[PDB]
RNA sequence: AUUGGCGAGAGACCGAUAGCGAACAAGUACAGUGAUGGAAAGAUGAAAAGAACUUUGAAAAGAGAGUGAAAAAGUACGUGA
RNA sequence: UCGAAUUUGGGUAUAGGGGCGAAAGACUAAUCGAACCAUCUAGUAGCUGGUUCCUGCCGAAGUUUCCCUCAGGAUAGCAGA
RNA sequence: GUGGAGGUCAGUGACGAAGCCUAGACCGUAAGGUCGGGUCGAACGGCCUCUAGUGCAGAUCUUGGUGGUAGUAGCAAAUAUUCAAAUGAGAACUUUGAAGACUGAAGUGGGGAAAGGUUCCACGUCAACAGCAGUUGGACGUGGGUUAGUCGAUCCUAAGAGAUGGGGAAGCUCCGUUUCAAAGGCCUGAUUUUAUGCAGGCCACCAUCGAAAGGGAAUCCGGUUAAGAUUCCGGAACCUGGAUAUGGAUUCUUCACGGUAACGUAACUGAAUGUGGAGACGUCGGCGCGAGCCCUGGGAGGAGUUAUCUUUUCUUCUUAACAGCUUAUCACCCCGGAAUUGGUUUAUCCGGAGAUGGGGUCUUAUGGCUGGAAGAGGCCAGCACCUUUGCUGGCUCCGGUGCGCUUGUGACGGCCCGUGAAAAUCCACAGGAAGGAAUAGUUUUCAUGCCAGGUCGUACUGAUAACCGCAGCAGGUCUCCAAGGUGAACAGCCUCUAGUUGAUAGAAUAAUGUAGAUAAGGGAAGUCGGCAAAAUAGAUCCGUAACUUCGGGAUAAGGAUUGGCU
RNA sequence: ACGAUCAACUUAGAACUGGUACGGACAAGGGGAAUCUGACUGUCUAAUUAAAACAUAGCAUUGCGAUGGUCAGAAAGUGAUGUUGACGCAAU
RNA sequence: UAUCUAGCGAAACCACAGCCAAGGGAACGGGCUUGGCAGAAUCAGCGGGGAAAGAAGACCCUGUUGAGCUUGACUCUAGUU
RNA sequence: AAACUUUCAACAACGGAUCUCUUGGUUCUCGCAUCGAUGAAGAACGCAGCGAAAUGCGAUACGUAAUGUGAAUUGCAGAAUUCCGUGAAUCAUCGAAUCUUUGAACGCACAUUGCGCCCCUUGGUAUUCCAGGGGGCAUGCCUGUUUGAGCGUCAUUU
């Protein structure tokens, strides 16, 4: 048999991703003494699209605190941020769309994006187009707070982990059909060569385990172990339950 | 050319005649050298690896 | 008209001019001659003339 | 090509010193075993291959 | 037409010059030379490879010096006149 | 110990389709983008004495003349199946 | 088909059980259901082809047995010396 | 019987060994042996033994050579050649002239990229190649030829490539590209002990390579050669780097004035350190403007036509870089304060966040005038009359038009789950370090003046002959400029400038072909099958069904008209 | 109420006329009733198959909150997704 | 185009070659046997035959020969738990 | 009967076999131990009066110096007492040199004949800019020198 479709993506070569007109690496500042104590106050010069990403960045500006220099920081932006507008980031700021608080200082019921996942990164949960955690609860004596993500799911983290305040934009994203191929293939050209996308079973047998066969058909149950090693992880892996949900399924 | 390459020959040795005789015999044992390589190579320069000959066998 | 060894510029082209022949130059051209050698144009100011030059070099 | 490197006319030179017949001079010696100059590359037969 | 109209459509070089050896076997792309491995210090032989090494082994070259160490071995080294 | 290097002495060895691939301007000419692949090709005569000169032809050459022991050795050259 | 999932140059990346594939086992230098080059390699063959002088004398077998044995061997037998 | 070895016959031989030829002879059943004749020119044989790379008809054997086929297949795409003279031994193919033609500006034209490598050009010249020929050639012999501060590489960075510090691997080496590193270079003015420490300050940056189509400092015309050219020559400019003198500019109010303002100028200090701009950017549509081309009138020359007509037909009348003044849509400033809402684009946008209006400011793409520059170039005339051919004359002027074509460009509009590079480099701005006061000086983003600008490429083809396809191959290979007519049209057909007239020809006109046509009556009965062919076809007008996702179907179907001239 | 001068092809209309011709060469759609099948535009077996095959938008399923999912490397303080974060990536 | 001429001029193939009928034969002869016959040298066509040419049949079988691919064959293995 | 076809001979062709040579190869034996950062092996480009190649050589370029021999080299030209001698030769020997651009390749690079930097020197009204000449600038590592760093640390000192 051959390397499969999906062994092959690892190594890079064609399928890394298409980073040349993006604007930069968006992240939060650095949590430097004043982030971590009070506040810094940030003016945002301009709100920019940014290739391959489905919401907006927001470059704000901050006076470097140990020099002369003005560093530009780029943000992810919020939905109800605007050019000219003032962004508090830190502990000591008040709460206002846009900021940056850490999740200790927010109460409850707060919804927050861009949550730094861990102290001293710099931005790693809700940050796609739309999404939001909402600030679940406050443990105090532990320094921990539950937040709700955007797939559904509890986390613990840091109260002193930072995430900036309201809904990342660009939202309602997904809602639009794509109708023509060209829609979807201008969507993938900056986006590390996902697509088009060639069926498993229209594949001969020597490129895919699907492949071959004088009918389409995969021939042996698609669910594939967790313990499978790679090269055989392909179509339904470590599958709880297949098959349409037919539940609530809850909200 | 105040001097030419027919002095500049004729010092050297080789007369107008014998120049022409030499050039002769020169270009007549090129020429055998020629017709020995195509006798030669006629035999099997025609022996091509991948030939697919559209009405296979 | 000169032949000049490859390793030299228009400078040195100059420089040697005015040593072997006591004489200016206006400005000197070089091209690579296609049997590879260099070949140095090398014009002489207005009071010099060429033509007395060259002769005097030995070549008419 | 118009645009050529150094190097490339250099043994572009070399071609042209070495493209021409034997110097006939060379046939009267003694002992003489050359009788023409095998090595004549020419530009519609054989490509110099740099 | 992969033949005949292929062989039209190529006037690129993958090698060109080599530096250490005078063979046009220098991968551009690569940077390195096929024949004999320069950039690499080693020259790139092969055991597998007999004739690639009788072809550039020493005797095939000027040697314009080792070949009077043996004159001056038979003297013994000798300095003067 | 020694199929490399340097210098020597030999052979019930091969004798130019043999013997190393190469007795020669052979790892040359040449092919391939490249790794690499890789030939063919020795002999006039003792000595060029390599045919002065005449003649037919536009010329190559031819016919005489001549050198040679021999052109039934004429640079296509020992023998010449 | 002809304004777009368009066409194309140059540069660049992916290299052989590897690449790349809008998926035909396609394309990867006229080579692809595993490229090209060299070496192991004069790879092995129960299979095919060939197997070079003369004369004289003797002169057969395709059967028994046992072999993953049935296009082949061992074994007796027939034959020569 | 063969190659070689030991012994022997004191073997044969330049008075001719070996070999080779020989419907000549002899011997053996045979393998073979012997002799004569011819050719030949330096070695060879018999016998007793030894030794083996030792005996050919085969192996689609290997190498080399040669046949019949056979003067046969054939040398038939790209419209097409013909006459005369010259040259020559020889002309269908060379040269000139004369015709006839084509490519027809998305050319057979004029340049380049990759590639080729001297094919470029001259003289000589035909052995071979030019699948005929050859006097001709991209062939053969011998030479000549490529001139750069301004055109490129060089410099920058792009996807990437890749050292160092590190870290893996037995190892060739692999990861990594600013990282768990003690990573240095700028400004100086300097101590005059000295090295480059420094007055010392600053910087914390992160090796290097990567584009001859991306970014980029600066050039144009005319002329010139057998072959060179934005490179040479004449003339005319600019840029960069560097010394720099003079003039101007600036001040006792030390580092300019004016305008309400947009902002103007010949200038008009300014470190560290930051900020900003340029570099720097998609694509389509229509609109405005410019350039070049196209069409056209007058006039000043030449040519053509002239039975007849034609105020005719063709042709020249051009202005480069660069410099001064001027010049613009947009944008902005001042006055003023709008509903009777107004201004306005092809395209609906704008106005109390200040419209319309009056008046100003700017960018100078761009055009105009002038300098360059008529002295050039062009077109004519006259006189010399081998002349570089010279000498001397004139004229080279004024307009018009547009959905014209190409291109540049401005202001807009549409599209995106696509919003369509980076860096070198240059500038400006904020700051106010430091420096300069009365001949005290500071500068020198102003004018003028002085010097230098290296290396490498530069010829030519770029294709039915210069590249790759075994070749002088109907194939393939990226791009720039693009006249007139018809016409919607860089479709098709004809022409202008330019370039070719190359592809073996001659004579006949059988069959079968290949390619192109037409066929009375019938109209798919042929055939697997309407395969192939034919029919319809452009434009204006009339008419347009089912079904439908309401967008289409649709040019549905189906009809009529079509010139010229006034 | 309104005068003078300059310059474009563009549409309609009417006569007259002709061997009733006139998109006069060139250029230049055959159409209709349906059925099978694939939505369509697009792509591939260079050199026998261009298709109903592939792709696609849409739909659905699965894994994963980074101490991760999928994947790579012999190893590494190694790497792709990832200049990423569930309106994402990965496998179908 | 074919055809004829001037010039130029190959390839496939070829045991020897080339008139039939029957017979027997490796069960379909050009040759063998019996008959029919049979007169030089040939040109343009022609597609009956030469079981015509092109390739050591790809269909099928055998090989104690493989390879691509699959699996719940046998035995292992990177990774992973 | 010619032509044609076939066989043979002679002569002439095509072809280069046979025979005879052999500055080559192969195999065996003996002896020796010597590459390179003092820049090797290898490569590119050049060098001759007249050479393309082979051979030799490196801008001192079929070579220079030294030593030996003792009159040539040779295809032509040229040189010709240069030859009873510090002296010809493509001679042999070889102990002094030259040794372009590279190459482990070494300032950084390289598909560039690209870009630096430092010392001495010379020219151009020049320490700074430009140009010519000369000499250098790799890494790992060792020993030593010199300048240093660290509350790692000892003592002295306010």
């Amino acid at each position: 048999g051959r390397v499969i479709r999906n062994q092959r993506k690892g190594a890079g070569s064609i399928f890394t991703s298409h980073t040349r007109l993006r604007q930069g690496a968006a992240k939060l500042r650095t949590l430097d003494y004043a982030e971590r104590h009070g506040y810094i106050r940030g003016i945002v010069k301009q709100i920019v699209h940014d290739s391959g990403r489905g919401a907006p960045l927001a470059k704000v500006v901050f006076r470097d605190p140990y020099k002369y220099r003005l560093r530009e920081e780029i943000f992810i932006a919020n939905e109800g941020v605007h050019t000219g507008q003032f962004i508090y980031a830190g502990k000591k700021a008040s709460l206002n769309v846009g900021n940056v608080l850490p999740l200790g200082s927010v109460p409850e019921g707060t919804i927050v994006s861009n949550v730094e996942e861990k102290p001293g990164d710099r931005g790693a949960l809700a940050r796609a187009s739309g999404n939001y955690v909402i600030i679940i609860g406050h443990n105090p004596d532990e320094n921990k707070t539950r937040v709700r993500l955007p797939s559904g799911a509890k986390k613990v983290i840091s109260s002193d982990a930072r995430g900036v305040i309201g809904v990342i934009a660009g939202g309602g994203r997904v809602d639009k059909p794509l109708l023509k191929a060209g829609r979807a293939f201008h969507k993938y050209r900056l986006k590390r060569n996902s697509w088009p996308k060639t069926r498993g079973v229209a594949m001969n047998p020597v490129d895919h385990p699907h492949g071959g066969g004088n009918h389409q058909h995969i021939g042996k149950a698609s669910t594939i172990s967790r313990g499978a090693v790679s090269g055989q992880k392909a179509g339904l892996i470590a599958a709880r339950r297949t098959g349409l949900l037919r539940g609530s399924q809850k909200t | 050319r105040t001097i030419t390459a027919a002095d500049r020959r004729m010092v050297s040795g080789v007369t107008e005649k014998q120049y022409k005789k030499g050039m002769k015999k020169m270009q007549q044992l090129e020429k055998n050298a020629i017709n020995t390589q195509i006798r030669r190579e006629i035999k099997r320069v025609n022996f091509q690896t991948h030939y697919r000959d559209e009405l296979l066998q | 008209v000169f032949q000049v060894s490859m390793k030299a510029n228009k400078y040195q082209i100059k420089k040697a001019v005015k040593e072997l022949y006591e004489v200016d130059v206006l400005k000197v051209n070089t091209l690579v001659r296609p049997n590879g050698t260099k070949k140095a144009y090398v014009r002489l100011t207005a009071d010099y003339d060429a033509l007395d030059i060259a002769n005097r070099i030995g070549y008419i | 090509a118009a645009q050529k490197s150094f190097r490339i006319k250099q043994k572009m030179a070399k071609a042209k010193k070495q493209n021409r017949p034997l110097p006939q001079w060379i046939r009267l010696r003694t002992n003489n075993t050359i009788r023409y100059n095998a090595k004549r590359r020419n530009w519609r037969r054989t490509k110099m291959n740099i | 037409g992969k033949g005949t109209p292929s062989f039209g459509k190529r006037h690129n070089k993958s090698h060109t010059l080599c530096n250490r050896c005078g063979r046009r076997s220098f991968h551009v792309q690569k940077k390195t030379c096929s024949s004999c491995g320069y950039p690499a210090a080693k020259t790139r032989s092969y055991n597998w490879g007999a004739k690639a090494k009788r072809r550039h082994t020493t005797g095939t070259g000027r040697m314009r010096y080792l070949k009077h160490v043996s004159r001056r071995f038979k003297n013994g080294f000798q300095t003067g006149s």
